[PDB]
């Protein structure tokens, strides 16, 4: 029906709480991803720029 | 609820779920078995009225 591209960057070590329903800081305070959430989650190493 | 995460406490309580129900499943079809014994008595009593 519709495509959301949600474009964020953070710390490679913090992944895990983009997966829906988890919790910590990041599903508490500035990113919760849905419950019935549809999709793939997509990242990669950006150091360098 | 309160021992764990909405991420998968959705998990257990739906074992109840399935449980719980199961039991009522259960004791309903019981009562029906019972429900339809009472009737062929009843039905035998309306006679013997």
């Amino acid at each position: 029906t519709n495509v959301y591209a949600d474009s964020f960057v953070i710390r490679g070590d913090e992944v895990r709480q983009i997966a829906p329903g988890q919790t910590g800081k990041i599903a508490d305070y500035n990113y919760k991803l849905p419950d019935d959430f549809t999709g793939c989650v997509i990242a990669w190493n950006s150091n360098n720029l | 609820l309160s021992r764990l995460d909405k991420v998968e406490a959705e998990v257990q309580i739906d074992r109840l779920i399935t449980g719980r129900l199961q039991s009522l499943q259960t004791y309903v079809t019981q009562q029906l078995i019972r429900a339809a014994e009472i009737r062929a008595s009843a039905n035998l009593a309306a006679t013997k009225m």
